[PDB]
């Protein structure tokens, strides 16, 4: 068990829990996803001139 | 026969010269109008790639302020 | 009558030279905007 634990590197990362660093890449996610949609919009809505 | 389908071809051998000189000068009048023409088409293509560069530098500053936001 | 007439043969040579200019200058032109509307409507499908 010692040995498994000692030589996978995923099943350490991974030790169960989640500190907030789940919420952090949610809003890093949600924050860059909308700009792209109003920066898109803007161009939709340039270039249709 | 090569001198006499020659001398029959020079373009405009049946044609008085006057009829030549009206049709020179409409063809630097419409000539006028042309480049006339091609200055409000290259003053409104350099309108758009305007356009095109404000918009180009808006999305640049875009993603520069949100790739620097987190 | 001939030495004059070689201006006229010259102008066709330049007229048509700048119409050449022209067409391919709208033609390019024209396949740029098409390019940004084609990219602006990928942009779209994407959102």
């Amino acid at each position: 068990c010692k040995s498994l634990i000692s030589e996978n590197e995923d099943t350490k990362d991974l030790l169960s829990k989640s500190p907030s660093e789940w919420q952090d890449i949610i809003h890093q996610r949600e924050q860059e996803l909308q700009i792209k949609r109003d920066v898109l919009d803007d161009l939709y809505r340039k270039l249709q001139r | 026969r090569q001198i006499n389908k020659l001398i029959d071809s020079l373009p405009g051998v049946d044609v008085s010269a006057e009829e030549q000189l009206r049709k020179i000068d409409m063809l630097q009048k419409k000539l006028v109008e042309v480049e006339d023409e091609k200055i409000e088409a290259i003053k409104k293509k350099e309108k758009l790639l305007r356009h095109v560069d404000s918009l180009i530098e808006d999305f640049v500053d875009g993603i520069a302020n949100s790739k620097k936001s987190t | 009558h001939q030495s004059r007439e070689s201006l006229i043969m010259l102008l066709e040579e330049q007229l048509e030279y700048k119409r050449g200019e022209i067409r391919e200058i709208e033609q390019v032109c024209k396949q740029v905007h098409d390019k940004l509307t084609s990219i602006q409507d990928t942009l779209r499908t994407g959102s």
